């Protein structure tokens, strides 16, 4: 596929080497964070926290030895440094959210995500089988929180700001 | 190129740089005066290709050529299965003159031998995470199909071979895609993919297995 994912400065998004903020295009006041779903333990669900910005930055990782991300690549998305796989995103069936984005500490060679052009920025798309059709990542509201979750047709649209 | 060194200037005169607004994102290999071979995942609708380089400042590299290209042909089985058949041919807008610093290389017809010591070159990231100033080179050993398949199944396909994975942590890294793996004076592979992050102990890189595509290559270039 043609099209290269770019950051808010028009530069290609790097393959794993640099970290980026996912900035909601109409919720710039809100940042990505971790929250619980109800089962105490540690917080492992990804939310948009309206009161704390700019949020936890991400890296986009392909096993391809190219230094940029194209919209057609399957990716891992993760919190933290390159060297660690403690904050790797996966989508987990979980009451009462639905298919929630959650952090895990294991990673497939091909992650399940693509980043695809939508409106004024990008959406995250989940491809559980790594086939032709994927499901948009949107917001689901419960327990006073906004959880990242599969919401096909209702994506959350982000711009990608280099953590620089 | 992880844990290699500066190449001897212009010792790899088939090396091609693929650049986007004067930043490199992939390499390729001059295989014919009007054709560069690269990884299919590096596909772009048009290219700026640097030949004869050592540093990536063409302005500072006498004998270098920056040439335009718009036609590229991805192998028709690319990504079936996923990551497999990872080669494409770029036709340069005009033929290039061969010189002391710009030269075609022949492609191996024989498949790789486990234990064979081969050379990878590129301008990708270093062990320290920075980009190098000049073309890097490193020697890696071809790994058995048994060790390749155990590590990468179910994504191993015989359009791929593995190399590197030693204690020395020698490996390709991001930006080395599409560049050459040379064995015994022939082009044997293209940098393709591996585990991320690169350089892990015991995890070899994967390279396009060019001996399986010598007929598709000859036919595309001749059609
Ligand atoms: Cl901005």
């Amino acid at each position: 596929g043609s099209s290269v994912v770019v950051d808010t400065n028009g530069q290609p998004v790097s393959n794993g080497a640099d970290a980026y903020y996912l900035v909601p295009v109409s919720h710039g006041h809100a940042g990505l964070a971790l929250a619980k779903i109800g089962n105490e333990a540690e917080p492992r669900a990804v939310v948009l926290d309206p009161h704390h910005r700019p949020g936890l930055p991400v890296r986009f990782e392909s096993p391809l030895r190219i230094n940029i991300i194209k919209e057609s690549y399957f990716l891992n998305i993760k919190f933290g440094p390159s060297s660690s796989d403690s904050g790797v995103w996966d989508v987990i069936q979980q009451d009462p959210i639905g298919l929630a984005v959650k952090v895990t500490d294991t990673k497939s060679l091909l992650g399940p995500f693509k980043v695809e052009k939508e409106g004024e920025g990008y959406k995250i798309v989940y491809y559980p089988e790594r086939g032709q059709t994927g499901l948009d990542i949107g917001l689901v509201h419960r327990n006073d929180k906004y959880y990242l979750a599969v919401k096909d047709g209702e994506p959350c649209v982000f711009k990608i700001r280099k953590a620089t | 190129i992880i844990n290699g060194e500066d190449c001897s200037p212009h010792s790899q005169p088939w090396q091609a740089a693929l650049v986007m607004e004067n930043e490199l994102f992939c390499s390729g290999v001059l295989v014919h005066p009007q054709w560069v071979l690269s990884a299919a995942h590096c596909f772009q609708n048009s290219y700026t290709i640097g030949l004869g380089l050592h540093s990536l400042e063409a302005d500072q590299e006498p004998g270098s050529q920056m040439v335009e290209a718009s036609l590229s042909v991805r192998h028709p089985e690319y990504n079936r299965p996923l990551l497999a058949n990872d080669l494409m041919l770029i036709k340069l807008d005009e033929s290039v003159s061969e010189s002391d610093t710009i030269r075609s290389i022949s492609i191996a017809s024989q498949c790789p031998t486990a234990g064979n010591s081969c050379l990878v070159s590129g301008w990708g990231l270093l062990a320290n995470g920075r980009m190098p100033t000049v073309l890097q080179c490193v020697n890696v050993s071809v790994v058995s199909e048994e060790v390749c398949s155990k590590l990468y199944d179910p994504l191993y396909h015989p359009s791929m071979f593995c190399a590197g994975g030693g204690q020395d942590q020698k490996d390709s890294c991001n930006g080395d895609s599409g560049g050459p793996l040379i064995c015994n004076g022939y082009l044997q592979g293209l940098v393709s993919f591996g585990k991320a992050p690169c350089g892990q102990v015991g995890v070899p890189g994967v390279y396009t297995n060019l001996c399986k595509f010598t007929e598709w290559i000859e036919k595309t270039v001749q059609a």
